[PDB]
């Protein structure tokens, strides 16, 4: 599609949702399950993973400059919130409303980007071990993405096709 | 928001550009100190810099606080330095020793430095003022495929809306808490569906706006990106010396400290 | 026999009595099933007092007694529901509270899930979607396929169909066209007169005096007057001393006066400006 | 003469639609340097008449439909070249606030013309101070008031200079302390540049202050006249769906009362002044 304007405003307004969805973790009582995932599958989705991807980066720079934080700024750590858009953009862009999709999407994102990345992105600059960063983040990364597939799938697919047509 | 808010007015807090740079030139200066001195060095000018700039002390608390436990326990992990290798041994080998103890307190001011020079970053500049002199550093890759215009773009609006979806979420959000709503509840299957009352109106809203700006971006001539002027620029201030000097001083003494 | 506010102040952050944040002060008492209209210059936190009512924010220092409950700073989030099926706040463009997949989904969202069974939700949905004039077609219909006009009138069925005792309502006409607000003004003025409060927060100053028993005022989050729209449009210097605006037919009343005609009393309102116009020719 | 002129104009929506046309027929003209008033029930189509002007819409067909403000006609390229001679003031300030600050939102008009930023300096300071906006114009969007946003709305009109402005549905969300304020502006505005402005549905002043009202339900022009021509319309101009400004309301409920007045009186001054003179 040359000639793009009115789907790049509302790419900056996704950039601008999923902004606001990383910083509210909302979640069931004892276990947070942190939000803005939504906002990489919305990218992802509809924008398709080379355009998520992009996206995904430039959320992390809105973000890292609107509410002071980390982020990045710091090249390396945008990579993860880049990437996390264009794998569930991979296979659910003109792509068909399905079960096998999500799964795939869901965790896979965990170990790539949010397991194997965020760990390594914690254990490079200092001593602790790779393996222990790992530790910590297997639990987390083996209870929380189930909850995920349950409100990634059946949320998008109504409004993957609600707003589509 | 967000935070936090350029000065009231304070002094310095001039061209993001060389501010920003100072953060990155710093917190590569963080790194590269090898000695007990190099580590004087870079702690006693972003000290320097922190209140001859003058800020409340307190409001530093605010950056530390999330990764004080862990850093800890990092700072704790290598004053214990023992058995690096060749020791699979001894029973209980592990123990504290000064060269831990200065290596644990090194890990301390290399980690801590990096929470000073970036905390100054986001305090004393506003948010588009660093965006401002975050497309000015993008700039050189202009020679590649990247057009950069819209790019430059996404960023502007991002930035320009996020505060006002932020507001209409909190409207939205009383308006279901007022014919509903409960989102606390517990459950998976039950409370993951309380997301949608506020996410829809917002989604709904999101695209009215991107409606609305794209129509009238148009309606104001909008061609494209190619080749019309700019408004809103940035200046060299006279203040824009000091970190020209703060940082070329402190390379020396940093040089001296390493080698 | 009212909803009283002692001795009500609203803080930001923590606070002293001295500081002007918020609301201060604020000691009044309003009737039962009188029309309630509430103005004053933005920013002088009548939005704030609108979400004390149903208690999104709770008060700083006083007290509140309302649907019955007592709200004190210290009220916990107990028993929230209960007083919200009681008084419903409707905030402004509330076309944008539909997320529903269909209107009566939409209105019965607000009846379902505060105690209403499934029975008398669709039957209050039902009641509530006519009551308020739409198309019994445009039930189903997904709410996001309507014009700009029938939305506001789903949210509105939304959060009526419960029937509360109180209804506080921001700007509820705003933007829609002169006949519009007439229907909507009507519907207010028929719910008042079912025997139920009715909150305006306007900053139009024409159906104030018209539909309006009384009337609050606010500057910078103290309560300056308390009295009927006619006790309040009285003073020339008082009202215009601060930023506030006479009804239309009051300026052509003091506009006859430029010219002299002399008009009885205090019209306030064009058949009571008429009829002073007629009176005063005689 | 006439500053545009609108063709028989057939114009849906055909993804998704075509149950019906939203106008169909129109053809209407304004005349230079008037006031205008489209006026009608939501529905009668009026809300598509400003953006099928500039050419962001476009009839059906192309070729019996012809539309040209005047010394241009779209459109094929002659969009862009259209868009310099008129610009349109839509009712969401919030939504189509495109500046970081005040002074950026005014020159974003000339950014898009490669006017050399020297130039921009001196012409956006003089726009944001033509609309009151001087103190504020460094202040945000945000931190701005509704009728505020109007103001540096319009203020990014005149720094491109147009011909004709169209206020579309400008005021719908506002309160009466500002409508009237924004409107005294623009009739400033108006006649110090000699433009024509096009307004759109606010009745009232809008309507009775304009020099042309055109009465458009539904769909098609609904006779043509005056303000003072049109609003006696009374039963004709009710069943339309539409009501009645002030004076034109308070001389109905006096001749119910036995004051019978002149059909003509547009204004207060006309009205105080009749009472003044019947009263002896």
């Amino acid at each position: 599609s040359k000639l793009e304007l009115r789907e790049l405003v509302l790419l900056a307004m996704v950039i601008a949702i999923k902004v606001i969805l990383g910083q509210f973790k909302v979640g069931n009582a004892t276990l947070q399950v942190g939000l803005g995932f939504i906002g990489s599958v919305m990218l992802g989705y509809l924008f398709g993973p080379w355009w998520g991807f992009a996206g995904g980066a430039l959320s992390d720079l809105v973000s890292s400059v609107i509410f002071g934080n980390l982020g990045g700024f710091f090249i390396g750590f945008t990579l993860t919130a880049a990437l996390g858009p264009m794998i569930y953009g991979f296979f659910l862009y003109k792509q068909p409303i399905q079960i096998w999709r999500v799964i795939a999407s869901v965790i896979c994102v965990t170990v790539i980007c949010n397991i194997g990345l965020n760990t390594l992105w914690v254990s490079m600059m200092y001593g602790i071990n790779f393996m222990v960063a790992l530790s910590s983040r297997i639990l987390k990364e083996m209870i929380t993405p189930w909850i995920q597939m349950v409100a990634v799938w059946f949320i998008l697919e109504g409004l993957s096709r609600v707003k589509l047509s | 928001i967000g935070r936090y808010l350029p000065g009231t007015t304070f002094v310095y807090r001039v061209d993001p550009r060389a501010k920003l740079l100072t953060t990155f030139y710093f917190i590569i200066m963080i790194f590269l100190a090898n000695n007990w001195v190099s580590y004087l060095v870079i702690s006693i000018f972003g000290l320097a810099y922190v209140f001859a700039t003058g800020l409340k002390a307190r409001v530093f608390w605010d950056g530390v606080k999330p990764m004080i436990w862990m850093i800890v326990f990092t700072s704790l992990l290598q004053t214990f330095f023992m058995a690096g290798g060749k020791v699979y041994w001894h029973w209980w080998i592990f123990t504290l020793s000064s060269e831990g103890l200065i290596n644990g307190l090194y890990v301390f001011i290399r980690f801590a430095m990096i929470i000073l020079v970036s905390t100054v970053m986001t305090v004393t500049t506003k948010p588009l003022e660093i965006a401002d002199a975050m497309e000015w550093m993008l700039t050189p890759l202009k020679l590649f495929k990247v057009n950069v215009g819209m790019i430059s773009l996404v960023i502007s609006i991002a930035l320009r809306f996020v505060p006002t979806l932020f507001d209409q979420t909190v409207k939205i959000m009383n308006a279901q808490r007022s014919r509903g709503a409960d989102f606390n509840d517990g459950g998976l299957v039950k409370r993951a569906k309380s997301v949608v009352p506020m996410l829809v109106p917002l989604f709904i809203d999101s695209l009215e706006v991107a409606l609305d700006l794209s129509t009238a971006m148009e309606s104001r001539g909008y061609k494209g990106s190619e080749g019309r002027t700019r408004y809103r620029i940035l200046e060299w201030s006279k203040v824009d010396l000091i970190p020209v000097a703060y940082c070329l001083l402190l390379t020396i003494l940093m040089i001296t400290t390493r080698k | 026999m009212a909803i009283k506010f002692e001795n009500v102040s609203y803080v930001y952050s923590p606070g002293s009595p001295l500081e002007a944040i918020g609301l201060d002060q604020l000691n009044f008492s309003l009737e039962e099933g009188k029309f309630i209209a509430l103005v004053g210059h933005t920013g002088s936190g009548k939005s704030t007092l609108m979400q004390h009512f149903n208690a999104l924010l709770k008060p700083t220092s006083g007290k509140i007694e309302i649907a019955g409950y007592t709200i004190t700073p210290e009220t916990g989030n107990k028993g929230l529901k209960d007083l919200r099926r009681k008084v419903s706040l409707a905030f402004q463009f509330s076309e944008a509270q539909l997320f529903e997949n269909t209107v009566l989904k939409d209105v019965e969202y607000g009846p379902r899930n505060f105690g209403f069974s499934e029975d008398e939700a669709r039957e209050a949905a039902l009641k509530w979607l006519k009551k308020v004039g739409l198309k019994d077609d445009l039930i189903e219909h997904s709410p996001f396929d309507l014009s700009g006009g029938q939305m506001r009138r789903v949210a509105l069925a939304g959060v009526l169909a419960y029937e509360p005792e109180i209804i506080c309502l921001d700007e509820p006409a705003a933007g829609l066209d002169p006949m519009g607000r007439l229907e909507m003004m009507q519907l207010f003025k028929d719910y008042q007169a079912a025997g139920h409060t009715v909150i305006l927060v306007t900053h139009n100053m024409d159906d104030v005096a018209d539909y309006a028993d009384d009337v609050l005022a606010l500057e910078h989050g103290r309560l300056i007057k308390h009295a009927s729209p006619k006790e309040v449009f009285k003073d020339s210097e008082w009202l215009q001393k601060h930023h506030l605006a006479e009804p239309r037919s009051a300026r052509f009343a003091a506009k006859l006066e430029a010219a002299g005609l002399k008009l009885p009393g205090q019209p306030l309102t064009m058949p009571e400006l008429a009829d002073a116009i007629k009176q005063s020719l005689k | 003469g006439s500053d545009n002129i609108i063709s028989f104009d057939h114009v849906t929506f055909t993804y998704p639609d075509s149950p019906r046309p939203a106008l169909s027929d129109l053809s209407f003209a304004i005349e230079r340097g008037s006031w205008t008033a489209l006026i009608g029930h939501n529905g009668s189509g009026k809300s598509t008449v400003s953006k099928l002007i500039n050419g962001l819409l476009a009839p059906d067909d192309l070729d019996k439909s012809s539309i040209t403000v005047d010394g241009v006609k779209l459109g094929a390229d002659t969009v862009w070249e259209v868009r310099e001679k008129v610009g349109i003031v839509f009712q969401n300030p919030d939504n189509q606030f495109v500046g970081a600050t005040v002074s950026d939102d005014v020159a974003f008009g000339l950014e898009n013309r490669a006017v050399p930023r020297p130039e921009m300096l001196k012409i956006v300071a003089q726009a944001v101070a033509d609309v009151g906006m001087a103190d504020y114009a460094d202040s945000e969007p945000s931190n701005l008031s509704g009728g505020q946003k109007q103001r540096v709305a319009i203020a990014g009109i005149l720094a491109v200079k147009p011909q004709v402005i169209i206020l579309d549905e400008s005021t719908s969300m506002l309160d009466p302390e500002g409508k009237e304020q924004i409107l005294d502006l623009v009739r400033k505005i108006k006649e110090d540049n000699n433009l024509t402005v096009i307004s759109i549905t606010h009745d009232l002043e809008e309507a009775a202050g304009a020099d042309q009202v055109l009465v458009l339900d539904d769909g098609q022009l609904l006779d043509q006249g005056k303000p003072e021509e049109i609003f006696p319309k009374v039963e004709m101009l009710k069943r339309i769906g539409l009501d009645i400004p002030f004076v034109y309301r308070l001389k109905q409920l006096l001749k119910e009362r036995g004051i019978v007045l002149p059909d003509e009186i547009d204004d207060d001054e006309k009205l105080v002044q009749s009472l003044w003179q019947l009263n002896s």
